[PDB]
């Protein structure tokens, strides 16, 4: 059977401004099969309230999901997305780069 | 050829008890439908299932009615407690997507349910069998038998005619409906005729062996009864006559 | 512009868990409007856009019934296909179905579609004429022969050319505030040095709807798809979308580069140039 | 989801064209069907149409007009064996649930070329003899009424297909024990032709 | 509005 590993993008909903409430997004797409684990991290630690979109899929049948939570970006806090999926022998961590 | 099987064929029962109707769909069929049909409401869907799961139950009565499909070969519908207004013919049907696309489904023979207020109203038929008049065979060269089943309640009878120990079909005409031997009100026993017309000197042939057979559905052994009358159970009552040229 | 209504159905077998996980979603254009999940509490189709909330009780009962019926056939299918491929009962597999219709900007029928996949691969699909099937392998042939004998294609075609487009038109009207809006992209540029003979220019489009958008870089008015770089369009989460494109350029050539943004919200294509 | 249908009953002579119809109010119905039901039996599908006009099978024509929300079935050259209750049913595309009309009863009266309106009398196979009066062999022009008291005046009416002979006949039956109950007097609410026998 | 009432099995 065919497996496709997930593409991951981490980003804010609005332009980030230190001290202001925003949403942190982790978007995973291009993956198969659909079972997947995704966490949003704040200085290495799981954020517990995270919500996601309903499982859907693209023209090539690959799946995609948006994970997201409210957050207040600061100068020093590090935010990241962590994904695991059967195609990965260990979780993939992608740091939020607020210029991206 | 061997279609939807429903059970029981007939049920006559007292209000307040649990009624169970059963159905086995045609083998391989994966939809099953339960309908009812009465005088007052006509013909109506109660529920249907697909792959054993209920899809549409919008027609189910709001509380005494429950339907299950434990596996692909068996569905039940239960009424608890039963009430006189539940009296109806209940049909089960099954089908397959490709047949349902052309609006085809296959029906069982039905269960006829009478739920009565009081079993003391139940009576089996007295079956009297009349003889051809001389005139009618003097004038028309054929001879009419008349069978009369009277005083039976409720109306769950199935009449047949038998000649020399074979059920016959050709020649017979039974009323499509029972007559009410109507004392005014509804608690009222019923009567029914049938005829069997016969060729000249079949009736005169003293040898010829005839009987009006009438299956009554009434009480079952697990119904209580303590009238001095014989318990009006499900039974075959029946009359007869021989030829007479005399 | 053209519009589409599409439905997506996914089931995943779960050996040892009993019933498969079934998830269904409906979309008009890029906007989601219903969902169903076999494992959620409600056991009903649920609204996900405000304009579908105005549909009455009959609508929702109907949609709920169709989507549940759909989960049951997907569940049978997972067993049937497992058999067709002689696969172990220990593994988890996936069936996917998608169907839908498009309309032109006159809102008449353009096309309909209906496709099915097994473990993330094409399995069987209705061709564009809506009368014939393409099957990927001999398992799929067996399904094709069943569906041809059943005249499935004719039922689908009456739906896609009639009902689907009628209800699509209805949603576009009722949801015209959501669905017939365009939100023009908000654009800006970033600059970052790299290499030290080179810098990266990144052209940003945010907060736009619909998702459709065309970003390109030019070197002196010349199409520059040469080490340029486009992220996949990504949802902002508020109903809008986001996208950027990047070009890596020799430093002090910054002014030679322009970014061109095309989008339905833009009465005219925007040109951007590294400013300060 | 209410469908209106007239109960009749319809009584027509053999060879006649019959027209059955239903009206409905739910514009979402898209599949329209007709069933025949013989009495004490299940319904049998006759004809089915998707939205969409008119179709013909043998002596049958089904029609649908979705603007007037009116559907009909025509039966050419009606036969006695078409005697039955006729039920229309319909649904949409969201459920296999069928909504039925209340049904129309149809009687097609047989053509009986050699009528001979005979009554008679006859008594039981028992020592007892209350009697009956068999009105037999009349033609399918003569409707029968019984009238009644809550005291006894009791009667019915049916057709037999005497086969191997190529014959058929109407026979009816009346009885009571008003003891001043007479055959001559029997059927006095029933417009008969002329005839009467006697022992 | 979904196609219905339902689909045939594969």
């Amino acid at each position: 059977m065919i497996q496709r590993t997930p593409k991951i993008q981490v980003y804010s909903r609005h332009p980030a401004e230190n001290g202001k409430s925003n949403f942190l997004n982790c978007y995973v797409s291009g993956f198969h099969p659909s079972d997947i684990e995704v966490d949003l991290l704040k200085n290495g630690e799981r954020i517990e309230k995270v919500e996601h979109s309903d499982l859907s899929f693209s023209k090539d049948w690959s799946f995609y999901l948006l994970y997201y939570t409210e957050f207040t970006p600061t100068e020093k806090d590090e935010y990241a997305c962590r994904v695991n999926h059967v195609t990965l022998s260990q979780p993939k961590i992608v740091k939020w780069d607020r210029d991206m | 050829d061997a279609g939807v099987i429903q059970s029981p064929r007939h049920e006559v029962t007292e209000m307040g008890q649990q009624v169970t109707l059963r159905c086995k769909p045609i083998s391989g069929h994966d939809y099953l439908f339960w309908y009812r049909q009465t005088m007052m409401r006509g013909l109506e869907l109660l529920i249907y299932f697909n792959n054993n799961v209920p899809i549409d139950d919008s027609g189910m009565p709001e509380d005494r009615f429950s339907a299950k499909m434990p596996n692909a070969s068996f569905s039940t519908l239960k009424i608890q407690p039963s009430e006189p207004r539940d009296s109806a013919v209940y049909f089960c049907a099954s089908s397959l997507w490709e047949k349902l696309a052309k609006n085809i489904q296959y029906f069982g023979a039905g269960t006829r349910l009478s739920v009565l207020e009081d079993l003391k109203n139940v009576f089996p038929p007295e079956v009297a069998v009349f003889e051809p008049s001389e005139a009618e065979i003097s004038h028309t060269q054929k001879a009419t038998l008349v069978c009369l089943a009277t005083g039976f309640y409720p109306d769950h009878v199935e009449l047949s005619w038998w000649v020399n120990g074979k059920e016959v079909h050709s020649g017979v005409c039974t009323d499509p409906q029972p007559l009410k031997e109507q004392p005014a009100l509804n608690d009222s026993r019923y009567a029914l005729s049938s005829r069997l017309r016969v060729s000249a000197t079949f009736w005169q042939d003293p040898r010829n062996h005839f009987r009006c057979q009438v299956q009554f559905y009434g009480l079952s052994e697990n119904d209580e009864w303590t009238q001095d009358r014989a318990k009006p159970v499900t039974q075959i009552v029946s009359a007869e006559a021989w030829g007479r040229a005399d | 512009g053209s519009h589409s209504m599409r439905y997506f159905f996914t089931s995943v077998s779960r050996p040892g868990r009993g019933e498969p996980r079934f998830i269904a979603v409906g979309y008009v254009d890029d906007t989601q409007f219903v969902r169903f999940d076999s494992d959620a509490a409600s056991q009903r189709m649920e609204p996900r856009a405000p304009w579908i909330e105005q549909e009455g009780p009959e609508y929702w009962d109907g949609e709920t019934r169709k989507v549940k019926a759909h989960s049951q056939t997907h569940r049978v299918d997972l067993g049937t296909l497992r058999g067709y491929y002689n696969q172990s009962e220990a593994g988890s597999h996936t069936v996917q179905r998608m169907y839908g219709c498009d309309v032109g900007s006159d809102w008449r029928f353009l096309r309909g579609y209906h496709q099915y996949a097994y473990d993330g691969k094409d399995y069987i699909a209705l061709k564009e004429d809506l009368r014939s099937w393409t099957a990927a392998d001999m398992a799929a042939q067996t399904t094709k022969h069943k569906w041809e004998a059943a005249h499935v294609a004719e039922q689908l075609r009456a739906y896609l050319e009639g009902t689907c487009v009628e209800w699509l038109r209805r949603y576009l009207e009722n949801g015209k505030e959501t669905l017939q809006r365009t939100d023009a992209p908000k654009t800006h540029m970033t600059h970052h040095a790299v290499s030290d003979h080179e810098a990266t220019l990144r052209c940003w489009a945010l907060s736009f709807y619909p998702a459709e958008i065309t970003l390109t870089w030019q070197r002196d008015g010349e199409d520059q798809t040469q080490d340029t770089e486009l992220v996949e369009t990504r949802p902002a989460g508020d109903g809008t979308f986001q996208k950027w494109a990047a070009v890596v350029v020799p430093s002090g050539q910054e002014q030679r580069y322009t970014c061109h943004v095309q989008h339905e919200g833009l009465p005219k294509p925007l040109t951007l140039r590294w400013e300060p | 989801k209410e469908v209106e249908q007239d109960p009749g009953p319809l009584s027509v002579p053999e060879g006649a064209i019959v027209s059955l119809n239903c009206t409905y109010s739910n514009s979402a119905f898209q599949y329209f069907m007709w069933y025949r039901q013989y009495s004490r039996k299940g319904p049998e599908l006759l004809m089915y149409t998707y939205s969409s006009g008119n179709k013909e099978d043998g002596r049958f024509t089904a029609q649908v007009d979705k603007s007037s929300k009116y559907i009909s079935l025509f039966i050419r050259d009606s036969q006695p064996s078409d005697s039955a209750t006729y039920l229309c049913a319909m649904r949409g595309d969201s459920s296999y649930k069928l909504i039925f009309g209340s049904g129309t009863r149809l009687l097609v009266r047989p053509d009986i070329q050699n009528p001979d309106p005979a009554v008679y009398q006859l008594r039981d196979s028992k020592s007892s003899d209350k009697s009956v009066c068999l009105f037999t062999d009349f033609d399918s022009q003569t409707n029968v009424s019984q009238s009644k008291d809550s005291d006894v005046y009791i009667t019915d009416k049916c057709v037999l297909d005497m086969r191997s002979m190529d014959f058929k006949s109407n026979s009816a039956v009346a009885w009571s024990n008003k003891s001043d109950f007479a055959c001559a007097n029997a059927f006095n609410n029933s417009i008969i032709p002329e005839d009467t026998f006697f022992p | 509005y979904q196609f219905g009432p339902d689909f045939p099995i594969a």
